[PDB]
């Protein structure tokens, strides 16, 4: 997995590849791993899949349920609190790793959050296997205030960098740019390898099965 | 425990389960019934662990003639089965698990057929013509493979199982003193007292 | 008639504890008021202290809640207390687990559903308090809100509590008239507090001293009390045009 | 929970709950028991103001404890189901402990002291 | 301190009746009027804003609350037990339903959520029941258009229109003879504002009543609750 | 030790054109020792089709923990369960023993009956969603399925050309596993029928 | 304390009744009649809505008729509310039995547990019983068609057929009469409309103002089919056996 | 009527009156006065000799909280010492987790809110006795009286029990005459003396004088007991002050 | 890591360098150490991050809770929450807190809790890893009583060094100054600290 996330001057662009993987086998090539918090926070999922999508879905619902009785969008802080928190108590049995960007009322912020509960507040970070890809091509090219084409290129050079030199990371590269005017989800934003083409049809012809005995049920 | 049998035949089940109680190095019985009867047409074999095995099976015992005075009605040998699966399935993840294995031999008296459930210490429910626990499977399901069918008479499933106890006594490295062996048909349940 | 003892439906759908806890709400006989200004809330209430034997100093019925928040009470010092200890606690708790400062509104209606929950439940009394809560919101604005024993709640332009009451809301709702807008329009908070204090004098037409006043203003990032001196300055500029 | 003596003393030293509960016990239909040299038999009246009923499935008066014992009785039908229930149970739970079914007096004995316990625990009748 | 209220406060009187509902129905009696209407293609839910001072900010007080987002709810009698009953609602919908099946509940089982809630305060130890009843109007996917009425006993019955509180049994006859099956949600609108009239005394326009609909989606999903606005409600006044 | 290939076994879904297959072994053992040659593993709720691998006691209480569940929720929405909303249901219910799971790998199966869209997912232990449009895969042999999948499929086959990449998918790869066999059932599942087949295949 | 506001719902009066049971069932009188009938091939339950107006919206409407799995179902007499909590707890012990011995739960045994439930708000706690009688109208493979009803004391019992909620005296003597052991589904259908149709405080009896359900067997194949009567098919019943 | 048969219920005029009850067992009390001096504060209280058979000096009523704080109170002996128990709870658990001596006005609080907290239900009985307590903190001198309801506040001097109004009018008269403020020794004397002027309302016996005192000079901070010499001392000032 | 907070005339000052690591990757390299607790009470953290941010968060709310009802708590009073959570935890936490705050009564404190959560209030405080190679030089180079521009040069020497020899150490000296003027932060970078 190979996610990442930038401050850029009008808010924060996320970015993640979609392999998902069960040991060395592959089993979806184009899985979502940027999850919705609420409508002006995102975040990127790594480490144990399960986990990860059941922590973002519960700080979400519970931010859900906050800004109902609120009546004003939620925060970054208050996303970050209620995971960093969560998290810390389950003292890395939880083993979400997460990338969380999102634009508030006091502009943009940019978090990683780890499994056993403490948090980084950055203009730019990376996690999963291809982090270290990722945070090369930042460590490279990132500058502070840079324009959204700009920041969105650097985000999918970093995921990029991942899926290629990366196992654990591969097929497309998804992002998400948040800006106080827009939410742009992009999915596929690029498609960096084409599917594999084969050269034969080895699909068996009717009747080639041997069948012992058929039942058939209408609905 | 040692070893459990269990053949479904035309018109009745057969249980054969052996009589050595062994601690170690000595062979404290050699009479040693490892069954109880859960309803007049349904009975229960059982080995595993020493002390959990009685334990379990009495405690279901208890429950089955609990619901029996309760409806004033005895359960399908399938409603047994999965009762005592759900309990062991409960067991699995206690503090401190049932190791019991056990087979259900019942004659389902609204059916008019005989059925025979194979459940093991983890709650994995089976229905078979034959089965067995631990180790006398490896030796006896060939033999039964070879020389079972669906309508053999009881005095049939007899022979077969004489079959079995035979290549048990032959090929196993334990002594299990011989078996006890039950058939529960629409009549109820009976001891043969010559094996 | 052990419907008017406890929380129960009287035959006309009433609930008279909770009305005779809005009437304990005056046992202190004390009138406040809040209003707004542009970057500030100010509040001011009444200042009684009888017995010459009290260190003056501790008689407050106005209270630091958060940095952000103030509070101030009509009613007896005791469900005052009782309201204020909590109503801390819960800010306090809010800022921990949310990590930004609980908004105004947001811990009035916390406090309001407690009070609720005493209108339904058997064992708990009302508190005989009306809570008047004032703040500058970084997101709302110069905010106040009110909360009673009924666990009503709702924000205000501007709001008067205590026995006299009608009085001064009827002076206040005159001058936004005039005015036709939502807040009194001053840069400082210095004449918003003569503002308020003036307004109070015309409506009860009683004059103050530096002592019988009590005041409260929120402005953005703090509130604070203004201590009898800094009242003073206040009461002199009010006579001096 | 609730914890409320219902049952208590009255000055002239009765428990008025448990003897307005032997007046819901005068309003149920008649129970009779008569033992011979060799046998018990145990009759019940059945009201007759309840026609239309379906006896195959309406609840028997007369109830099965163990193989061996009956209980029938009079009073709150509700009530009694209770009693059947823990009956049964202690019955079953004889069994498994002592390797023996119950007496009667044993079990007639456990009956009564569920009854009892009812009479002096806060919060019941 | 014992909570040392375990017993009911709401029993049987000789006569059959529940008195503490009875009293929790005629405290809803005398709360503000507030209606729904449900068309073909939406359902409109509607109240007053009765302003306890003019200082007050009656924006600030919502009485037509969002429970999900193609669920909307309205009241008559006790605010703050209303606002309790709308806390718990958006809860529940959560807790009990989409942190399961990852969808919101459909309009009648968390209309039954609430009912239950409701229920509860009529039977266990040591409350009182709700003072409120409630006007649930929602859309789903399999049942469609919805209108809903929730009372303090925790009964609720379906409805092609009503209403609650001050005004309601004028106004019920006004909606029977208006109401048909082939109405639009600019119809219904149109007579959600004229039965609301005759029951409101003072001002009459979009800043004095709060009303909200159930219509199309407003752009994975939009929400179909919607709030109008003070201008949109005025707009509508003037094709009075 | 392991209690996923403690008693083996396999399921492999597919979708079609306007349809769905789900395909199982028939195998239940103890390690080495084959017990029993009818150990099915595809249940149905409705519409909806769930296979379980794994660990054989947990796939016998989560199906009948599923027909707890869908039934209750029948009788509450007063309509079958879609594929979507079972997914999620079986997600949740796996997640809540995230500590101590059930030691099982379900496949869910089957078409909307709104939308007619074919559906399938597929799941880890603890729940975490594999929401796959061509094929999911599960068990023992799960390499072995993956491996086939993926040359023998293709999008948008008619039912009757599903069922033998389906059916071949399974039978290859049954038999390249010591813990799969003994049998297969193969399910085409269309809007309004559903044909069940039992394969003939090697037994050993 | 708190012991002065205790109405004691869980006493004895002088005479041996239960007070509050009492009075529940009078607040049951009230409410809106319902029939059970038991015929040799199937049982019909019936059921009197109560108040209606033009605009309650009936197709979507269930006040009266509840499914607690496929082959049992219950009608309702008194306060609804009450009666979904029962009715929920029931729909759980079914399949809590489905589960544990994977076989549908057999009709006494889930109304002795309701009836259990009912029982212990009478004999202890403190709280109110529950507002409610159910008649039971269900199907198992041990004793066919029953119909049984249970009331707030917990009491249950079987009937071959039953009415409760208002006018049952009336409605009682009325089956009485016309009811015959060999009676089918069909005929049972209509004593049950007919009796609602003489009982009804109503000037007439009307599809809007019914709830209607079948339990047959008859079905394909020997499967028991529970049919709840859509508010069309209750007015073409209406017009065949003649009452409008 | 009957609103007064229970704890937590108001009346029709929003009282709750069986604090009200609460404040006559008060009020029927012996006589017990604070007095606020210049870096410190002095208590000191009437304790009536009901016969011979008592041993002087041995029951004592003046308590310790923590080592800054004294407390006194009148009415109900036992519901005092309840609440100085609890005091010393509160004390001693601000002191584990803050480090600090608990402040005086902190300290305050927590009497007040426990006080208050026996008006919220009917499963308690209000708290029979007004204290007066106080001590020497960071900011100085404090002194408090508590009543039962819940209410406190701050005082330059404070009375309660039978001889109140007596205590109350020395007590103006002291503020009135010493704006600049009293010294811990003559306030001392003072106490000895308006106990004693105090004494006329419970005259029928006669009493033994209990004074103890925390001053910033006088005894570092620290709550001690008035004895020997310095107790004669003020017993004879208060003597020479009624002849 | 390398902390220290170092009294001075005016007050007190705390320092930190900027590095987090997870093994010998370089997780963050412009970490702040540096948490605010109070308005003039300060922290530095080292120890397991999750840890010590727990901490500092609940010792924040705490702080808040207190000031609420008894206004401004002391120094001494922050140290002791922060060791009564470490003491009585410490079974399950890695944390060595520094904490330095600004009284107008009591001027500037330190108070160091290491691992065991035993309390010890010092003039100046070195923590962290690499707080090992600096003992010789801390101890050689202070003076009570320095001025505000001796006492930065003293902590931007000592974490030079400390920065130099521990590989766990690095990025930026960032600062934060607690006088009665109020609260500064100051931040020097490799370029100017590495030519020291
Ligand atoms: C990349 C993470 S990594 C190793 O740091 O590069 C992805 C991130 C990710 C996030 C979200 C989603 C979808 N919501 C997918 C992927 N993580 C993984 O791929 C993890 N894989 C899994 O968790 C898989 C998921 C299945 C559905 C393929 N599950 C397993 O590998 C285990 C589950 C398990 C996990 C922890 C403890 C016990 C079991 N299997 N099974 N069965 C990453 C762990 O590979
Ligand atoms: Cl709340
Ligand atoms: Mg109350
Ligand atoms: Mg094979
Ligand atoms: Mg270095």
């Amino acid at each position: 997995t190979t996610i990442a996330g930038v401050v850029y001057k009008d808010g924060i662009v996320l970015g993640a590849d979609t392999r998902a993987t069960e040991g060395m086998v592959v089993a979806d090539k184009n899985c979502s791993k940027i999850h919705f918090i609420s409508p002006n926070i995102y975040c990127c999922g790594a480490g144990t899949a399960a986990d990860t999508d059941m922590t973002t879905q519960l700080i979400s619902s519970n931010l859900e349920l906050h800004s109902l009785s609120t009546g004003r969008l939620p925060r970054v802080v208050t996303a970050n609190r209620m995971l960093k928190q969560m998290l810390f108590r389950y003292q890395g049995y939880i083993g979400a790793a997460l990338v969380l960007g999102g634009v508030d009322v006091t502009g943009p912020h940019l978090y990683s959050i780890y499994p056993h509960g403490s948090t980084d507040k950055l203009p730019y970070v990376t996690m999963g296997s291809g982090s270290l890809a990722a945070m090369a091509v930042f460590e490279d090219k990132f500058r502070p205030d840079m324009e959204e084409e700009e920041a969105k290129n650097l985000v999918s050079e970093a995921i990029a960098a991942g899926i290629f030199n990366d196992l654990g990371s591969g097929g497309n590269i998804d992002l998400c740019v948040i800006s106080k005017n827009k939410l742009d989800f992009l999915r596929p934003y690029t498609v960096p390898n084409k599917k594999g083409t084969r050269l034969g049809r080895y699909r068996c012809e009717k009747g080639t099965t041997a069948v012992l005995t058929e039942k058939i049920t209408p609905l | 425990m040692d070893i459990i049998l269990g053949i479904r035949v035309q018109d009745s089940v057969i249980l054969a389960s052996s009589k050595a109680v062994t601690r170690g190095i000595s062979v404290l019985k050699d009479s040693d019934d490892k069954t109880r009867q859960l309803s007049p047409h349904t009975l229960m074999s059982f080995a595993g662990e020493a002390g959990d095995t009685v334990q379990f099976a009495e405690y279901i015992q208890a429950n089955i003639q609990l619901y029996s005075i309760r409806e004033d009605y005895e359960l399908s040998p399938q409603a047994v089965s999965s009762f005592v699966r759900q309990e062991l399935a409960k067991s699995i993840r206690s503090r401190r698990p049932y190791q019991v294995n056990v087979l259900i031999g019942g004659y389902d008296k609204k059916k008019n057929k005989p059925e025979l459930y194979q459940i093991d210490y983890l709650g994995t429910k089976v229905e078979l013509p034959y089965g067995a626990h631990g180790y006398s499977g490896f030796y006896t399901f060939s033999l039964l493979d070879h020389h079972y069918r669906p309508d053999m008479t009881t005095e049939e499933g007899l022979d077969l199982l004489k079959l079995c106890v035979q290549e048990l006594e032959k090929r196993m490295p334990m002594d299990f003193k011989g078996v006890i062996v039950k058939i529960v048909d629409k009549d109820g349940i009976r001891q043969v007292d010559d094996f | 008639g052990y419907d008017r003892h406890i929380t129960i439906f009287s035959p006309e759908g009433r609930l008279y504890q909770v009305e005779y806890a809005f009437k304990a709400t005056n046992q202190t006989n004390i009138n406040s008021l809040a209003v707004r200004g542009k970057d500030c809330t100010v509040v001011i209430s009444q200042k009684k202290v009888p017995d010459k034997l009290l260190d003056p100093t501790t008689v407050s019925y106005i209270f630091c809640i958060s940095r952000t928040i103030g509070m101030v009470v009509n009613g007896p010092i005791p469900d005052a207390r009782n309201a204020a200890l909590r109503a801390k606690a819960e800010a306090a708790e809010f800022r921990y687990k949310y990590g930004y400062d609980m908004p105004c509104d947001v811990l009035a209606k916390r406090m309001a559903n407690l009070s609720q929950i005493y209108t339904q439940r058997a064992y708990m009394r009302p508190l005989g308090v009306i809570l008047t809560f004032v703040s500058v919101d970084e997101e709302l604005g110069p905010s106040i809100y009110k909360t009673d024993p009924a666990g009503y709640y709702v924000g205000y332009k501007a709001t008067a509590t205590g026995p006299k009451q009608q009085e001064i809301t009827t002076n206040l709702e005159n001058h936004f008239k005039k005015s036709k807008i939502d807040h009194i329009n001053e840069e400082s908070w210095e004449k918003v507090v003569e503002f308020a204090i003036t307004h109070m004098i015309d409506a009860l037409g009683t004059e103050f001293s530096k002592n019988d006043l009590e005041v409260g203003v929120a402005t953005k990032d703090k509130f604070f009390t203004l201590s009898a001196e800094n009242i003073e300055e206040r009461l002199v500029a009010i006579a001096e045009q | 929970g609730y914890d409320r003596a219902l049952s208590i003393f009255s000055p002239d030293g009765h428990i008025f709950q448990v003897e307005y509960a032997l007046e819901a016990v005068k309003r149920g239909t008649c129970a009779v028991g008569v033992k011979g040299k060799n046998c018990v038999v145990l009759g019940c009246e059945r009201r007759s103001t309840l026609k239309l009923q379906d006896t195959r499935i309406t609840p028997s008066k007369v109830s099965k404890i163990d193989s061996h014992v009956v209980l029938s009785f009079s009073g709150l039908n509700a009530d009694s189901r209770i009693l059947i229930e823990k009956a049964r149970v202690e019955a079953q739970s004889h069994r498994l402990t002592l390797e023996d079914p119950v007496t009667v007096e044993y079990l007639t004995r456990y009956v009564a002291g569920v009854q009892q316990r009812y009479t002096q625990s806060g919060g019941v009748r | 301190m014992t909570d040392r209220y375990s017993f009911s406060l709401t029993t049987f009187s000789p006569s059959g009746k529940l008195g503490q509902i009875d009293y929790a129905l005629t405290a809803v009696k005398q709360g503000v009027t507030s209606l729904g209407i449900k068309a073909t293609n939406g359902v409109v839910i509607a109240t007053e804003k009765k302003s306890s001072s003019p200082l007050a900010m009656s924006e600030t007080l919502s009485k037509v609350s969002l429970l999900t987002p193609d669920i909307g709810a309205v009241y008559s009698g006790m605010g703050p037990d209303y606002r309790v009953l709308v806390d718990k609602s958006r809860k529940v919908a959560h807790t009990s339903y989409k942190r399961i099946y990852g969808e919101y509940p459909p309009t009648k089982l968390l209309v039954s959520e609430v009912a239950k809630i409701m229920q509860e305060a009529t039977q266990s130890g040591g409350v009182r029941p709700f003072g409120v009843s409630l006007l649930i109007a929602g859309h789903d996917e399999f049942n469609g258009f919805s209108l809903y009425q929730v009372d303090p006993s925790g009964s609720y019955f379906p409805w092609k229109a009503t209403a609650i509180g001050k005004g309601s049994v004028a106004a019920k006859t006004f909606l029977e003879k208006r109401w048909n099956d082939e109405l639009e949600l600019e119809d219904a609108i149109h007579i959600a504002l004229l039965t609301l009239k005759e029951s409101v005394e003072g001002e009459f326009n979009g800043d004095t009543i709060e009303l909200a609909i159930i219509g199309d989606e407003n752009p994975d999903k939009g929400p179909r609750f919607r709030k109008l606005t003070s201008q949109e409600i005025n707009d509508r006044l003037e094709a009075l | 030790s392991d209690p996923s290939s403690i008693n083996g076994g396999i399921v492999v879904a597919m979708t079609g054109k306007d349809c769905v297959a789900i395909a199982c072994d028939l195998r239940l053992g103890s390690q080495s020792l084959g017990v029993s040659n009818k150990f099915e593993k595809i249940f149905h709720y409705g519409h909806v089709f769930l296979g379980i691998t794994g660990l054989a006691t947990d796939v016998t209480t989560l199906n009948e923990m599923f027909r707890y569940k869908t039934n209750l929720y029948k009788l509450k929405e007063e309509r079958a369960i879609e594929p979507e909303t079972f997914t999620q249901l079986v997600s949740s219910s796996l997640y809540e023993r995230r500590f101590g799971p059930y030691f099982v790998g379900p496949v869910v199966a089957g078409i909307n009956s709104k939308s007619g869209k074919p559906f399938i997912a597929g799941f880890d232990l603890i729940g975490c969603i594999d929401e796959a449009k061509d094929f999911i895969v599960s068990g023992t042999a799960s390499d072995q399925l993956f491996g086939m999948c993926e040359s023998l499929y293709e999008p948008n086959l008619e039912p009757e050309d599903l069922f033998e990449t389906i059916s071949q998918a399974l039978l290859n790869a049954a038999d390249r596993d010591a813990l799969s066999g003994w049998g297969a059932v193969v399910y085409i599942i269309k809007k309004d029928e559903v044909v069940k087949r039992y394969l003939k295949m090697r037994q050993d | 304390g708190s012991r002065r506001y205790d109405s004691r719902t869980t006493i004895f009066s002088p005479e041996g009744r239960l007070y509050q049971v009492e009075y529940a069932l009078e607040s049951i009188s009230h409410a809106g009649t319902a029939i059970g009938i038991m015929a040799s091939d199937g049982i019909v339950l019936a059921a009197e809505r109560k108040v209606t107006s033009t605009l309650l919206e009936q197709d979507t409407s269930t006040e009266k008729l509840y499914k607690l799995n496929d082959k049992i179902a219950v009608a309702v007499a008194g306060l609804t509310a009450d009666a979904e909590i029962l009715i929920n707890t029931a729909r759980i012990h079914a399949q809590n039995y489905l589960k544990t011995y994977n076989e549908d739960i057999p009709v006494e045994i889930l109304v002795r547990r309701l009836s259990d439930i009912k029982q212990g708000y009478t004999q202890h706690g403190g709280l109110r019983p529950f507002g409610v009688s159910f008649i039971y109208a269900g199907y198992d493979d041990r004793y066919g068609y029953q119909l049984y009803t249970s009331n707030p004391s917990g009491n249950y019992t079987g009937w071959k057929a039953i009415s409760v909620g208002a006018n049952t005296s009336a409605a009682q003597t009325l089956l009485q009469m016309d009811y015959k052991d060999d009676m089918k589904v069909d005929d049972a259908i209509e004593l049950a409309l007919k009796t609602l149709s003489k009982t009804t405080d109503s000037s007439a009896l009307t599809y809007d103002r019914l709830e209607f359900a079948t339990i047959r067997k008859g079905a394909n194949d020997g499967e028991v089919y529970q049919k709840i009567f859509k508010p069309q098919e209750i007015k073409d019943i209406l017009v065949k056996t003649g009452i409008t | 009527t009957g609103y007064d048969l229970s704890n937590s219920v108001f009346s029709p005029d929003g009282r709750n009156f069986q604090v009200e009850y609460a404040v006559k067992a008060v009020e029927n009390g012996t006589t017990s006065i604070g007095i606020k001096c210049n870096d410190g504060v002095v208590f000191a209280v009437e304790k009536l000799i009901t016969s011979k058979l008592l041993v002087p000096q041995k029951n004592v009523k003046i308590q310790v909280v923590d080592r800054h704080i004294g407390c006194v109170y009148s009415g109900l002996i036992p519901d005092g010492r309840h609440l100085v128990n609890r005091g010393r709870e509160e004390a001693a658990s601000f002191k584990k987790l803050y480090k600090t001596p608990i402040p005086i006005p902190a300290f305050a609080d927590r009497l007040g809110q426990y006080v208050q907290a026996h008006t919220l239900y009917n499963s308690v009985r209000p708290f029979g006795v007004s204290t007066i307590f106080g001590g020497v903190d960071k900011n100085g001198a404090h002194l408090y009286m508590l009543e039962p309801s819940g209410s406190y506040w701050g005082y330059k001097g404070a009375a309660t029990g039978k001889g109140r109004q007596s205590a109350k009018a020395e007590l103006e008269k002291l503020v009135d005459h010493h704006p600049e403020g009293l010294s811990a020794r003559e306030a001392v004397k003072q106490a000895a003396k308006i106990i004693y002027l105090a004494h006329e309302d419970n005259k029928e016996k006669d009493f033994e004088l209990e004074i103890s005192w925390c001053s910033l000079s006088e005894t570092n901070g620290l709550h001690k007991f008035v004895k020997g010499d310095l107790l004669q001392e003020a017993i004879d000032f208060a003597q020479k002050e009624i002849n | 890591t390398s902390i220290m907070a170092v009294t001075f005339k005016d007050g007190v000052i705390l320092g930190a360098d900027s590095r987090t690591t997870t093994g010998a990757y370089i997780a963050n390299r412009v970490t702040d150490k540096l948490t605010r607790v109070h308005d003039k009470i300060w922290c530095c953290r080292s120890g397991s991050a999750a840890d010590t941010q727990a901490i500092a968060d609940i010792v924040q709310y705490h702080l808040e809770l207190y000031t609420s009802q008894y206004g401004t708590p002391s120094t001494e009073t922050a140290a002791s929450v922060f060791k009564e959570l470490c003491y009585e935890n410490k079974d399950n936490l890695t944390a060595g807190i520094i904490v330095a705050g600004y009284d107008d009564k009591n001027k500037g404190e330190v108070y160091t809790i290491p691992l065991g959560g035993s309390v010890h209030k010092l003039p100046y405080a070195i923590a962290g890893s690499g707080s090992t190679f600096i003992y010789g030089y801390c101890d050689k180079n202070f003076r009570e009583n320095m001025s505000k521009e001796e006492t930065v040069d003293f902590i931007k020497h000592s974490l030079s060094q400390a920065i130099k020899w521990d590989g766990s150490s690095g990025g930026v000296i960032r600062m934060v100054v607690l006088t009665a003027a109020g609260v500064e932060r100051l931040i020097f970078y490799p370029d100017e600290y590495e030519q020291l």
